[PDB]
């Protein structure tokens, strides 16, 4: 499926199985734009999180309960949802993907 | 890689 292929290609699962990851089907600049959208609290207590005004096309890749390295197995779910990212730096850009809603 | 580069590699699929 898409998740198994992309998780491997993007170097998430070549050397382990990662429980969850999200891919966003939008331009890089459209996701970078989220760091000047709605400032929200982060779960970690920090306050450098931002939520997109709009929903975006996203695929969630979630490992199955029985999956184990090397043969990682993913459930694929497609949705249109808002994204929440942590931003840092100069330029002030996304550095972590937090949630989708 | 930078944290920013990692983010784009791990999450973006334009
Ligand atoms: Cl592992
Ligand atoms: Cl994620
Ligand atoms: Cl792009
Ligand atoms: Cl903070
Ligand atoms: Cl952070």
């Amino acid at each position: 499926n898409y998740c198994n292929q992309m998780m491997k290609s993007r170097n998430l699962t070549k050397d382990r199985c990662k429980p969850v990851n999200t891919f966003v089907h939008e331009s890089l600049a459209d996701v970078q734009a989220v760091c000047s959208q709605k400032n929200v609290a982060c779960k970690n207590g920090q306050t450098n999180c931002y939520q997109s005004y709009s929903t975006m096309s996203i695929t969630d890749c979630r490992e199955t309960g029985s999956s184990k390295y090397p043969n990682c197995a993913y459930k694929t779910t497609q949705a249109n949802k808002h994204i929440i990212v942590a931003c840092e730096g100069n330029p002030y850009v996304p550095v972590h993907f937090d949630a989708s809603v | 890689e930078t944290a920013a580069a990692h983010f784009e590699q791990h999450h973006m699929d334009s």
